[PDB]
């Protein structure tokens, strides 16, 4: 998850010469590209703006998985989101694996694994 | 010699001396290694081309007593580098010497031979395309007898076996420095033993 | 004292259910008074002996031949990381020489020093031997946090054990604890899921079984087992595939292995669903592998 495609052949090639070796583009080379990257998506401006208006977490999880194949880890949510009083704080905390019946604040981000296009 | 230049030059049937030296490190007196290989008893074609792999800063210190020898080459680098050994054609060498230089450290007791064991296993684990790394003739200097048992990692032996019963010592792959103290004791018991050994 | 303190506070946390295992420390240095006191606090799970793993007799003393595993700690704050890494690798060599069939978890300061582990034929990754590369793992965590803020906290909460706390008042701590209550587990997928796409099996597992499926271990003959993170529509789950999930408890994970529909109803009742008996030009821009972006070498002065 953290290094990114830590295959043993990379280990061997780095071990042999203690440096990264550039390679010519091949269909196999471009094939090894296809992976998944960690990303944060904002609810307000994305296609799923409607599901940000208090929609359930599971509904948006299913919608992202069915169409875009996006696996949502959890919610990166404003610290003062539950505060009824206005607040200018921009610090956000992490909710890991939220339940299906989770209300979604419109100003929340989602951790996800975006596919390569 | 650079890596590319050493690769370009054909130097098969050579002797590789892999050393771990530094400006602060104490001199090991490499001349005493090159002199017996440069005896007049051999013909000129009999002489083996000697190539040093180690830090050039240390070789410059050691170079004063080495320039007067016929066929000696120096490849700056490190023994633990795989590419450096590839350039030297270490799979075609007559003998690869691992010297326990940088001896001035007294780190723990057996940790002094960390680099020698690492380099030995690194050479043994290599693969080559025209062979393996095991068939390469290697002589490694070790200061702790137990460390010798680490050389034959593939083979299993009892921890209680003596130094002389181990396969790396029996095959002559590992040179333990305790033999010098044994030689000192033998010389005490008989003055002629040292004279014969030196001659 | 610092390394032992950290290792004991992480290993011996109270929430651990596997409490039996006893830790035996082997070091040639006589502990200082504070370290003796720390050992005394955990006297009934922690024991100390003076010796070196380089010495075979000292290995025999601590009965390392019957030990479940050997953990090798690294001096993170050392002048030369290479020397410490070489010392740890040689300790690994000594332990393997005494007893080849033992699990070893060793910490490495520098990434490029892990290659020397390949030099040991008795070293086996598939058996369970692993290298905790401190620099690689830490900088990867920080980089993935640069991609997505808080992912490092997510993973740290995932693989660690934290004391259970209940917060009644409506504060961000409530949602944070509802998040941290989860842990990351792995289990073999049931035979019912064979042949489906990953999105279908992940959707079914999340909606019906309430398990958030992270990843799958892909098995092949020409290539060894490889981990795949969120496989797309194209890949299909084969037989006997390991799967990584995030679940609230370890008991909750088993519902994936025992799940079917040939015996399991359409009702979303995981208690009643789970059944013991069921169904029976030519410029190069990338590296050689192409897994990372690559560029022609540039001198340091150009980017100054």
């Amino acid at each position: 998850l953290v290094t990114g495609g830590a295959t043993p052949e990379l280990e061997a090639l780095i071990a042999e010469e203690n440096a990264l070796r550039g390679g010519y583009s091949t269909p196999q080379t471009l094939a090894n590209r296809d992976r998944c990257r960690v990303a944060q998506l904002a609810l307000l401006d994305g296609p799923f703006a409607d599901l940000g208006d208090g929609g359930c977490y599971g509904d948006l999880f299913c919608k992202a998985l069915k169409t875009y194949n996006m696996l949502c880890f959890g919610i990166y949510r404003l610290r003062d989101a539950h505060l009824s009083t206005p607040s200018q704080c921009t610090k956000r905390y992490v909710i890991t694996n939220p339940p299906y019946e989770f209300e979604l604040v419109p100003t929340d981000l989602i951790f996800c694994l975006m596919q390569f296009d | 010699l650079t890596r590319s230049e050493a690769a370009m030059t054909v130097l098969s049937g050579h002797v590789v001396v892999c050393i771990f030296g530094d400006v602060s490190s104490a001199l090991i007196g490499l001349r005493n290694l090159v002199m017996p290989l440069r005896a007049s008893n051999f013909h000129y074609h009999e002489l083996k081309h000697i190539v040093f792999v180690g830090s050039i800063e240390y070789l410059k210190r050691e170079w004063e007593t080495l320039h007067n020898f016929p066929k000696v080459s120096i490849l700056p680098g490190t023994p633990l580098s795989r590419a450096d050994l590839r350039a030297v054609n270490i799979n075609l060498c007559d003998m690869c010497v691992i010297l326990s230089a940088n001896q001035n450290n007294i780190d723990d007791t057996s940790l002094q031979d960390k680099e020698c064991i690492l380099a030995s296993l690194n050479i043994k684990s290599m693969q080559f395309d025209d062979t393996t790394g095991v068939n390469i003739p290697i002589i490694t200097e070790l200061v702790n007898d137990t460390n010798v048992q680490f050389l034959d990692q593939n083979n299993n032996n009892n921890p209680d076996t003596e130094l002389y019963l181990t396969q790396p010592f029996a095959c002559g792959t590992a040179f333990a420095v305790s033999v010098l103290d044994s030689l000192m004791s033998a010389t005490y018991f008989n003055d002629n033993i040292l004279t014969l050994i030196r001659t | 004292l610092e390394s032992v303190s950290n290792f004991l506070k992480a290993f011996l946390h109270k929430a651990r259910d596997d409490v039996n295992v006893e830790i035996v420390f082997l070091h040639n240095i006589s502990p200082n008074l504070e370290l003796e006191a720390l050992f005394k606090r955990h006297f009934t799970q922690v024991e100390f002996y003076q010796g070196s793993v380089l010495n075979p007799h000292d290995l025999a003393r601590v009965k390392i031949e019957s030990a479940d595993a050997c953990l090798i700690l690294a001096n993170k704050y050392c002048a030369d990381p290479d020397a410490e890494d070489a010392s740890n690798i040689m300790r690994v060599i000594s332990i393997k020489n005494y007893h080849p069939k033992i699990r070893i978890i060793t910490q490495m300061l520098q990434y490029h020093n892990k290659a020397h582990l390949l030099n040991i034929p008795s070293w086996n990754w598939k058996e369970g031997d692993d290298a905790i590369c401190l620099a690689e793992l830490k900088l990867g965590f920080i980089a993935q946090s640069c991609l997505a803020q808080g992912l490092s906290t997510m993973l740290a909460n995932l693989f660690s054990m934290r004391s259970f706390i209940k917060i009644e008042e409506d504060t961000w701590q409530k949602y944070y604890l509802e998040g941290v209550s989860n842990e990351m587990y792995t289990e073999y997928l049931s035979s019912a899921f064979v042949g489906l796409s990953f999105p279908t099996v992940c959707e079914l597992c999340f909606v019906k079984l309430k398990l958030l499926m992270i990843a799958i271990e892909y098995k092949s003959a020409n290539r060894e087992s490889r981990i795949l993170i969120n496989p797309g529509n194209h890949l299909k789950i084969q037989e006997g595939t390991l799967g990584f999930f995030i679940a609230s408890d370890a008991k909750e994970v088993k519902r994936a292995f025992f799940y079917c529909k040939a015996c399991h109803d359409d009702i979303t009742d995981p208690k009643r669903i789970k059944k013991c008996g069921c169904k029976r030009s030519n410029v190069k821009k990338y590296d050689s592998t192409g897994m990372f972006h690559w560029c022609a070498p540039k001198e340091i002065e150009k980017v100054i």
